[PDB]
Protein backbone atom coordinates (compact mmCIF):
# COMPACT_ATOMS: atom_id res chain seq x y z
CA UNK A 1 0.00 0.00 0.00
CA UNK A 2 1.59 3.28 -1.91
CA UNK A 3 2.13 6.26 0.88
CA UNK A 4 1.08 9.31 -0.80
CA UNK A 5 4.26 11.15 -0.05
CA UNK A 6 6.47 8.87 -2.45
CA UNK A 7 9.42 9.44 -0.44
CA UNK A 8 7.50 7.41 2.52
CA UNK A 9 7.35 4.67 -0.33
CA UNK A 10 10.83 3.48 0.11
CA UNK A 11 10.17 0.48 2.70
CA UNK A 12 8.91 2.34 5.91
CA UNK A 13 5.60 0.85 6.61
CA UNK A 14 4.81 -0.39 2.86
CA UNK A 15 6.94 -3.34 3.24
CA UNK A 16 4.73 -4.60 6.20
CA UNK A 17 1.18 -3.59 4.63
CA UNK B 1 -11.00 6.38 -0.36
CA UNK B 2 -12.42 7.92 2.46
CA UNK B 3 -15.06 10.77 1.04
CA UNK B 4 -14.89 13.52 2.87
CA UNK B 5 -18.29 15.97 3.41
CA UNK B 6 -18.77 18.90 5.33
CA UNK B 7 -22.00 20.77 6.87
CA UNK B 8 -23.09 23.30 6.64
CA UNK B 9 -22.35 23.83 2.57
CA UNK B 10 -22.95 27.37 3.55
CA UNK B 11 -23.00 29.18 6.47
CA UNK B 12 -24.10 32.18 6.83
CA UNK B 13 -22.41 34.34 9.88
CA UNK B 14 -22.92 37.52 11.64
CA UNK B 15 -20.06 39.67 11.72
CA UNK B 16 -18.41 38.65 15.26
CA UNK B 17 -20.42 36.00 15.66
CA UNK B 18 -18.76 32.51 17.22
CA UNK B 19 -20.02 29.64 14.30
CA UNK B 20 -18.34 26.41 13.63
CA UNK B 21 -18.30 24.19 10.33
CA UNK B 22 -17.61 20.08 10.84
CA UNK B 23 -15.79 17.53 8.85
CA UNK B 24 -17.06 14.19 8.79
CA UNK B 25 -15.16 10.98 7.31
CA UNK B 26 -16.27 7.71 5.90
CA UNK B 27 -13.78 6.03 7.69
CA UNK B 28 -11.62 7.11 11.12
CA UNK B 29 -8.64 9.49 10.56
CA UNK B 30 -5.81 10.22 12.61
CA UNK B 31 -5.53 14.19 11.89
CA UNK B 32 -7.32 16.65 10.03
CA UNK B 33 -6.23 19.89 7.86
CA UNK B 34 -8.30 22.65 6.70
CA UNK B 35 -7.51 25.63 4.16
CA UNK B 36 -8.97 29.11 2.99
CA UNK B 37 -9.53 29.28 -0.40
CA UNK B 38 -10.85 33.28 -1.74
CA UNK B 39 -11.80 32.89 -5.58
CA UNK B 40 -8.89 32.99 -7.95
CA UNK B 41 -6.34 32.06 -5.70
CA UNK B 42 -5.15 29.10 -4.24
CA UNK B 43 -6.04 27.28 -1.33
CA UNK B 44 -4.01 28.41 1.58
CA UNK B 45 -2.69 26.19 4.47
CA UNK B 46 -4.81 27.29 7.47
CA UNK B 47 -5.08 24.35 9.99
CA UNK B 48 -2.30 21.34 10.55
CA UNK B 49 -3.09 18.62 12.42
CA UNK B 50 -6.80 19.07 14.02
CA UNK B 51 -5.57 21.76 16.42
CA UNK B 52 -2.49 23.67 15.24
CA UNK B 53 -2.79 27.27 13.40
CA UNK B 54 -0.49 27.77 10.02
CA UNK B 55 1.76 30.84 10.45
CA UNK B 56 -0.07 33.41 9.68
CA UNK B 57 -3.38 32.80 10.97
CA UNK B 58 -5.20 34.57 13.51
CA UNK B 59 -6.00 32.87 17.06
CA UNK B 60 -9.94 33.15 16.36
CA UNK B 61 -9.46 30.32 14.48
CA UNK B 62 -10.02 27.23 16.70
CA UNK B 63 -10.16 23.19 15.67
CA UNK B 64 -11.42 20.18 17.38
CA UNK B 65 -11.88 16.24 16.91
CA UNK B 66 -11.72 12.45 16.73
CA UNK B 67 -12.53 9.47 14.65
CA UNK B 68 -14.48 10.85 12.15
CA UNK B 69 -15.90 14.07 13.48
CA UNK B 70 -13.88 17.39 13.42
CA UNK B 71 -14.82 20.90 13.25
CA UNK B 72 -12.75 24.10 12.72
CA UNK B 73 -14.03 27.15 14.50
CA UNK B 74 -14.46 30.75 14.64
CA UNK B 75 -14.76 32.31 17.75
CA UNK B 76 -15.00 36.02 16.31
CA UNK B 77 -16.53 36.22 12.66
CA UNK B 78 -14.22 39.19 10.71
CA UNK B 79 -15.17 40.39 6.83
CA UNK B 80 -11.97 38.65 5.75
CA UNK B 81 -13.03 34.99 6.75
CA UNK B 82 -15.73 35.13 3.82
CA UNK B 83 -14.06 32.36 2.00
CA UNK B 84 -14.61 28.66 1.31
CA UNK B 85 -12.94 26.21 4.02
CA UNK B 86 -12.15 22.78 2.86
CA UNK B 87 -10.90 19.64 4.75
CA UNK B 88 -8.28 17.33 3.65
CA UNK B 89 -7.25 13.86 5.18
CA UNK B 90 -3.87 11.88 4.61
CA UNK B 91 -4.59 8.50 6.00
CA UNK B 92 -6.22 6.92 3.11
CA UNK B 93 -4.42 6.74 -0.12
CA UNK B 94 -5.67 8.65 -1.79
CA UNK B 95 -5.56 11.89 0.34
CA UNK B 96 -9.14 13.49 -0.43
CA UNK B 97 -10.91 17.04 0.14
CA UNK B 98 -14.29 18.12 1.96
CA UNK B 99 -16.75 19.49 -0.54
CA UNK B 100 -15.91 22.83 1.38
CA UNK B 101 -18.08 25.23 3.57
CA UNK B 102 -18.54 28.61 2.21
CA UNK B 103 -18.77 31.28 4.77
CA UNK B 104 -21.04 34.21 4.48
CA UNK B 105 -21.08 37.35 5.98
CA UNK B 106 -24.61 38.34 7.38
CA UNK B 107 -23.28 42.79 7.50
CA UNK B 108 -26.05 44.67 7.90
CA UNK B 109 -28.21 46.33 4.65
CA UNK B 110 -26.52 48.03 2.54
CA UNK B 111 -28.63 49.27 -1.03
CA UNK B 112 -26.92 49.74 -3.84
CA UNK B 113 -25.98 52.25 -5.77
CA UNK B 114 -27.25 52.16 -9.10
CA UNK B 115 -26.21 53.35 -12.58
CA UNK B 116 -27.14 52.74 -16.17
CA UNK B 117 -24.40 53.20 -19.19
CA UNK B 118 -25.82 53.97 -23.06
CA UNK B 119 -23.90 52.37 -25.90
CA UNK B 120 -20.55 54.22 -26.69
CA UNK B 121 -20.15 55.46 -30.42
CA UNK B 122 -17.40 52.94 -31.66
CA UNK B 123 -19.97 50.04 -30.30
CA UNK B 124 -22.73 51.75 -32.52
CA UNK B 125 -20.24 52.11 -35.33
CA UNK B 126 -19.31 48.32 -35.13
CA UNK B 127 -23.23 47.00 -35.41
CA UNK B 128 -23.96 46.42 -31.74
CA UNK B 129 -25.28 47.93 -29.35
CA UNK B 130 -24.90 46.88 -25.37
CA UNK B 131 -26.32 49.10 -22.51
CA UNK B 132 -25.04 48.10 -19.00
CA UNK B 133 -26.32 48.69 -15.85
CA UNK B 134 -24.65 48.29 -12.68
CA UNK B 135 -25.08 48.15 -8.80
CA UNK B 136 -22.50 48.85 -6.61
CA UNK B 137 -21.90 47.75 -2.90
CA UNK B 138 -24.67 46.28 -1.78
CA UNK B 139 -26.02 43.47 1.19
CA UNK B 140 -27.16 41.14 0.12
CA UNK B 141 -27.05 39.16 -3.05
CA UNK B 142 -30.46 39.04 -3.81
CA UNK B 143 -31.11 41.50 -5.80
CA UNK B 144 -33.35 41.90 -8.79
CA UNK B 145 -32.48 44.04 -11.99
CA UNK B 146 -35.59 44.29 -14.50
CA UNK B 147 -35.17 45.98 -17.73
CA UNK B 148 -37.49 48.43 -19.59
CA UNK B 149 -37.37 49.25 -23.32
CA UNK B 150 -40.08 52.19 -23.53
CA UNK B 151 -41.88 50.61 -20.73
CA UNK B 152 -41.87 46.91 -22.54
CA UNK B 153 -40.40 44.61 -19.79
CA UNK B 154 -37.06 42.52 -21.79
CA UNK B 155 -36.50 39.06 -21.07
CA UNK B 156 -33.79 36.91 -22.47
CA UNK B 157 -31.12 39.49 -23.86
CA UNK B 158 -29.19 40.46 -20.73
CA UNK B 159 -26.91 38.44 -18.69
CA UNK B 160 -25.70 39.41 -15.15
CA UNK B 161 -22.37 39.51 -13.41
CA UNK B 162 -22.04 39.07 -9.34
CA UNK B 163 -18.32 39.80 -8.11
CA UNK B 164 -17.43 37.93 -4.84
CA UNK B 165 -17.71 39.23 -1.61
CA UNK B 166 -15.88 42.30 -0.65
CA UNK B 167 -12.97 41.73 1.35
CA UNK B 168 -13.16 44.52 3.82
CA UNK B 169 -17.23 45.71 3.40
CA UNK B 170 -19.06 42.17 2.79
CA UNK B 171 -21.07 43.72 -0.21
CA UNK B 172 -21.32 42.26 -3.98
CA UNK B 173 -21.40 44.57 -6.72
CA UNK B 174 -23.21 43.38 -9.86
CA UNK B 175 -23.32 43.86 -13.99
CA UNK B 176 -26.61 43.53 -15.74
CA UNK B 177 -25.80 43.82 -19.85
CA UNK B 178 -28.57 44.15 -22.12
CA UNK B 179 -27.28 43.41 -25.86
CA UNK B 180 -29.33 44.48 -28.89
CA UNK B 181 -28.65 45.05 -32.57
CA UNK B 182 -27.74 48.08 -33.75
CA UNK B 183 -30.89 48.43 -35.64
CA UNK B 184 -33.12 46.90 -32.82
CA UNK B 185 -31.58 49.46 -30.06
CA UNK B 186 -32.80 52.36 -32.66
CA UNK B 187 -36.15 51.46 -33.30
CA UNK B 188 -37.02 52.38 -29.12
CA UNK B 189 -35.98 55.73 -26.90
CA UNK B 190 -36.22 54.87 -23.42
CA UNK B 191 -33.48 52.73 -22.26
CA UNK B 192 -34.21 51.81 -18.62
CA UNK B 193 -32.67 49.77 -15.83
CA UNK B 194 -35.41 48.88 -12.84
CA UNK B 195 -33.67 47.37 -9.26
CA UNK B 196 -35.17 45.91 -6.64
CA UNK B 197 -33.46 45.27 -3.13
CA UNK B 198 -33.87 44.70 0.03
CA UNK B 199 -32.03 48.16 0.93
CA UNK B 200 -33.82 50.43 -1.59
CA UNK B 201 -36.82 52.01 0.47
CA UNK B 202 -38.38 51.52 -2.80
CA UNK B 203 -37.42 49.77 -6.45
CA UNK B 204 -35.14 52.50 -8.25
CA UNK B 205 -35.01 53.12 -11.66
CA UNK B 206 -32.40 54.43 -14.14
CA UNK B 207 -32.86 55.12 -17.29
CA UNK B 208 -31.97 57.41 -20.54
CA UNK B 209 -33.08 58.44 -23.76
CA UNK B 210 -31.36 57.45 -26.80
CA UNK B 211 -28.64 59.76 -28.24
CA UNK B 212 -29.31 62.38 -25.50
CA UNK B 213 -25.29 62.42 -24.95
CA UNK C 1 10.74 33.58 -0.12
CA UNK C 2 9.75 29.98 -0.33
CA UNK C 3 7.60 30.18 -3.93
CA UNK C 4 6.12 27.77 -6.00
CA UNK C 5 5.51 29.37 -9.01
CA UNK C 6 2.86 27.59 -11.89
CA UNK C 7 2.14 28.70 -15.41
CA UNK C 8 -0.50 31.15 -16.02
CA UNK C 9 -3.43 29.39 -18.63
CA UNK C 10 -3.17 27.47 -21.39
CA UNK C 11 -6.04 26.83 -24.79
CA UNK C 12 -5.83 22.97 -25.51
CA UNK C 13 -7.26 21.39 -28.07
CA UNK C 14 -10.06 18.58 -27.52
CA UNK C 15 -8.26 15.42 -27.40
CA UNK C 16 -4.45 16.76 -27.50
CA UNK C 17 -1.78 16.52 -25.07
CA UNK C 18 -0.48 19.16 -22.24
CA UNK C 19 2.69 19.78 -20.48
CA UNK C 20 2.74 22.45 -17.60
CA UNK C 21 5.57 23.58 -15.42
CA UNK C 22 5.99 23.96 -11.48
CA UNK C 23 9.23 25.38 -10.95
CA UNK C 24 10.73 25.59 -7.25
CA UNK C 25 12.83 27.95 -5.02
CA UNK C 26 13.86 28.77 -1.53
CA UNK C 27 14.24 25.16 -0.56
CA UNK C 28 16.31 22.35 -1.32
CA UNK C 29 14.03 20.87 -4.48
CA UNK C 30 14.82 16.67 -3.68
CA UNK C 31 13.91 17.11 -0.04
CA UNK C 32 10.38 17.88 -0.36
CA UNK C 33 7.87 15.57 -2.91
CA UNK C 34 5.56 17.30 -5.27
CA UNK C 35 1.56 17.06 -5.51
CA UNK C 36 -0.60 17.73 -8.02
CA UNK C 37 -4.34 18.85 -7.26
CA UNK C 38 -7.68 19.19 -9.75
CA UNK C 39 -9.95 21.90 -8.95
CA UNK C 40 -13.58 22.20 -10.89
CA UNK C 41 -16.90 23.62 -10.09
CA UNK C 42 -18.02 20.43 -9.91
CA UNK C 43 -16.20 17.59 -7.64
CA UNK C 44 -14.32 20.39 -5.74
CA UNK C 45 -10.44 19.50 -4.95
CA UNK C 46 -9.25 16.12 -6.17
CA UNK C 47 -5.70 14.88 -5.69
CA UNK C 48 -4.26 13.79 -8.75
CA UNK C 49 -0.49 12.67 -7.86
CA UNK C 50 2.58 13.04 -6.47
CA UNK C 51 6.74 12.88 -6.89
CA UNK C 52 10.12 12.86 -5.26
CA UNK C 53 12.63 14.95 -6.86
CA UNK C 54 15.08 13.00 -4.45
CA UNK C 55 14.82 9.70 -7.47
CA UNK C 56 11.75 10.57 -9.37
CA UNK C 57 9.50 8.21 -6.99
CA UNK C 58 5.80 8.93 -7.59
CA UNK C 59 2.34 7.71 -7.25
CA UNK C 60 -1.11 8.13 -8.75
CA UNK C 61 -4.75 8.39 -7.92
CA UNK C 62 -6.95 5.99 -9.77
CA UNK C 63 -9.27 8.29 -11.34
CA UNK C 64 -6.48 9.97 -13.58
CA UNK C 65 -4.88 7.01 -15.23
CA UNK C 66 -4.21 6.61 -18.74
CA UNK C 67 -4.18 10.80 -18.52
CA UNK C 68 -1.79 11.83 -15.54
CA UNK C 69 2.18 11.35 -15.77
CA UNK C 70 4.65 13.25 -13.61
CA UNK C 71 8.23 13.90 -15.23
CA UNK C 72 10.93 15.93 -13.41
CA UNK C 73 13.64 17.52 -14.99
CA UNK C 74 17.09 18.62 -14.68
CA UNK C 75 18.38 20.76 -12.04
CA UNK C 76 16.00 23.21 -13.58
CA UNK C 77 14.29 22.87 -9.78
CA UNK C 78 10.67 22.08 -11.32
CA UNK C 79 8.07 19.31 -11.52
CA UNK C 80 5.49 18.80 -14.37
CA UNK C 81 2.65 16.86 -15.69
CA UNK C 82 1.49 15.92 -18.90
CA UNK C 83 -2.17 15.13 -19.33
CA UNK C 84 -3.40 13.44 -22.41
CA UNK C 85 -6.31 12.77 -24.58
CA UNK C 86 -8.45 16.06 -23.40
CA UNK C 87 -12.13 16.02 -23.35
CA UNK C 88 -14.15 19.10 -21.63
CA UNK C 89 -14.06 17.12 -19.11
CA UNK C 90 -10.30 18.67 -18.22
CA UNK C 91 -10.78 22.38 -18.55
CA UNK C 92 -10.20 23.24 -14.72
CA UNK C 93 -7.42 24.53 -12.63
CA UNK C 94 -4.03 22.50 -11.71
CA UNK C 95 -2.55 23.03 -8.82
CA UNK C 96 1.06 21.46 -7.52
CA UNK C 97 1.83 21.30 -4.30
CA UNK C 98 5.05 21.12 -1.81
CA UNK C 99 4.78 18.28 0.86
CA UNK C 100 6.23 18.34 4.39
CA UNK C 101 5.83 15.04 5.97
CA UNK C 102 6.22 17.03 9.34
CA UNK C 103 5.39 20.59 10.85
CA UNK C 104 4.00 19.13 13.90
CA UNK C 105 2.54 15.82 13.49
CA UNK C 106 1.40 14.48 10.02
CA UNK C 107 2.23 15.11 6.12
CA UNK C 108 1.07 18.26 4.99
CA UNK C 109 0.52 21.02 1.91
CA UNK C 110 2.88 23.97 3.27
CA UNK C 111 2.88 25.95 -0.01
CA UNK C 112 1.17 26.34 -3.37
CA UNK C 113 1.32 26.70 -7.06
CA UNK C 114 -1.04 29.59 -8.41
CA UNK C 115 -2.98 26.89 -10.49
CA UNK C 116 -2.68 26.59 -14.59
CA UNK C 117 -5.98 27.13 -16.20
CA UNK C 118 -6.80 24.81 -18.83
CA UNK C 119 -9.67 25.35 -21.38
CA UNK C 120 -10.52 22.43 -24.08
CA UNK C 121 -12.27 23.36 -27.45
CA UNK C 122 -11.09 23.54 -31.09
CA UNK C 123 -12.44 27.46 -30.73
CA UNK C 124 -9.60 30.15 -32.28
CA UNK C 125 -8.28 32.14 -30.55
CA UNK C 126 -9.61 35.73 -30.41
CA UNK C 127 -8.96 39.34 -28.72
CA UNK C 128 -11.30 41.41 -27.36
CA UNK C 129 -13.51 44.83 -28.41
CA UNK C 130 -12.76 47.31 -25.92
CA UNK C 131 -15.52 50.22 -25.56
CA UNK C 132 -15.74 52.75 -22.89
CA UNK C 133 -18.60 53.19 -19.91
CA UNK C 134 -18.81 56.83 -19.63
CA UNK C 135 -19.42 58.67 -16.46
CA UNK C 136 -22.00 61.62 -16.84
CA UNK C 137 -24.64 62.58 -14.58
CA UNK C 138 -26.49 59.18 -14.34
CA UNK C 139 -23.21 58.20 -12.84
CA UNK C 140 -22.62 60.50 -10.20
CA UNK C 141 -23.91 60.02 -6.46
CA UNK C 142 -23.38 61.73 -3.76
CA UNK C 143 -19.78 62.98 -5.45
CA UNK C 144 -18.52 59.79 -6.44
CA UNK C 145 -18.95 58.57 -10.24
CA UNK C 146 -18.53 55.42 -11.88
CA UNK C 147 -17.28 54.71 -15.01
CA UNK C 148 -15.51 51.82 -16.89
CA UNK C 149 -14.41 49.49 -19.71
CA UNK C 150 -16.30 46.90 -21.49
CA UNK C 151 -14.38 44.19 -22.49
CA UNK C 152 -16.18 42.39 -25.56
CA UNK C 153 -16.26 38.72 -27.53
CA UNK C 154 -13.01 37.44 -26.82
CA UNK C 155 -12.08 33.80 -25.96
CA UNK C 156 -10.68 31.71 -24.55
CA UNK C 157 -10.45 33.22 -20.62
CA UNK C 158 -8.48 35.27 -19.28
CA UNK C 159 -7.78 39.16 -19.61
CA UNK C 160 -6.81 41.18 -17.07
CA UNK C 161 -7.94 45.23 -16.68
CA UNK C 162 -6.08 47.68 -14.37
CA UNK C 163 -6.82 51.02 -14.24
CA UNK C 164 -4.58 54.09 -15.40
CA UNK C 165 -1.55 51.17 -15.79
CA UNK C 166 -2.07 49.75 -11.63
CA UNK C 167 -2.12 53.69 -10.44
CA UNK C 168 -5.83 53.00 -9.67
CA UNK C 169 -6.69 49.97 -7.84
CA UNK C 170 -9.19 51.29 -5.08
CA UNK C 171 -12.71 51.09 -5.67
CA UNK C 172 -12.38 48.68 -8.74
CA UNK C 173 -14.61 45.73 -9.34
CA UNK C 174 -13.61 43.43 -12.48
CA UNK C 175 -16.46 41.26 -12.65
CA UNK C 176 -15.87 37.57 -14.08
CA UNK C 177 -16.90 36.99 -17.71
CA UNK C 178 -19.58 35.73 -19.01
CA UNK C 179 -20.30 33.22 -21.87
CA UNK C 180 -22.54 34.54 -24.68
CA UNK C 181 -24.92 32.95 -27.25
CA UNK C 182 -21.52 33.65 -29.98
CA UNK C 183 -19.07 30.99 -27.88
CA UNK C 184 -17.27 34.66 -26.50
CA UNK C 185 -16.45 35.73 -23.22
CA UNK C 186 -17.65 39.40 -22.25
CA UNK C 187 -17.14 41.43 -19.11
CA UNK C 188 -16.70 44.84 -17.40
CA UNK C 189 -14.55 46.63 -15.28
CA UNK C 190 -15.87 49.34 -13.45
CA UNK C 191 -14.16 51.61 -10.64
CA UNK C 192 -15.94 54.61 -8.84
CA UNK C 193 -13.92 58.03 -8.65
CA UNK C 194 -14.67 61.71 -7.07
CA UNK C 195 -16.66 63.23 -9.64
CA UNK C 196 -14.76 66.38 -9.21
CA UNK C 197 -12.08 64.16 -10.65
CA UNK C 198 -13.40 63.48 -13.55
CA UNK C 199 -12.64 67.39 -15.03
CA UNK C 200 -8.99 66.99 -14.02
CA UNK C 201 -8.35 62.93 -13.99
CA UNK C 202 -7.72 60.94 -17.16
CA UNK C 203 -8.79 57.54 -16.71
CA UNK C 204 -7.60 54.80 -18.74
CA UNK C 205 -8.69 50.66 -18.49
CA UNK C 206 -5.19 48.88 -19.95
CA UNK C 207 -6.77 45.59 -21.45
CA UNK C 208 -4.41 42.15 -21.78
CA UNK C 209 -5.99 39.60 -23.68
CA UNK C 210 -2.48 37.27 -23.16
CA UNK C 211 -3.38 34.35 -25.70
CA UNK C 212 -4.38 36.72 -28.41
CA UNK C 213 -1.33 38.49 -27.48
CA UNK C 214 -3.48 41.57 -28.02
CA UNK C 215 -3.07 44.95 -25.69
CA UNK C 216 -5.90 47.69 -25.76
CA UNK C 217 -5.77 51.09 -23.90
CA UNK C 218 -9.14 53.19 -23.69
CA UNK C 219 -9.23 56.13 -22.22
CA UNK C 220 -12.60 56.59 -20.95
CA UNK C 221 -14.38 59.78 -21.72
CA UNK C 222 -16.68 61.36 -19.71
CA UNK C 223 -20.54 62.99 -21.58
CA UNK C 224 -22.09 65.82 -20.19
CA UNK C 225 -25.88 64.95 -19.65
CA UNK C 226 -25.86 68.03 -17.77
Amino acid sequence: CEPANPSEKNSPSTQYC
Amino acid sequence: QIVLSQSPAILSASPGEKVTMTCRASSSVSYMHWYQQKPGSSPKPWIYAPSNLASGVPARFSGSGSGTSYSLTISRVEAEDAATYYCQQWSFNPPTFGAGTKLELKRTVAAPSVFIFPPSDEQLKSGTASVVCLLNNFYPREAKVQWKVDNALQSGNSQESVTEQDSKDSTYSLSSTLTLSKADYEKHKVYACEVTHQGLSSPVTKSFNRGEC
Amino acid sequence: QAYLQQSGAELVRPGASVKMSCKASGYTFTSYNMHWVKQTPRQGLEWIGAIYPGNGDTSYNQKFKGKATLTVDKSSSTAYMQLSSLTSEDSAVYFCARVVYYSNSYWYFDVWGTGTTVTVSAASTKGPSVFPLAPSSKSTSGGTAALGCLVKDYFPEPVTVSWNSGALTSGVHTFPAVLQSSGLYSLSSVVTVPSSSLGTQTYICNVNHKPSNTKVDKKVEPKSCD
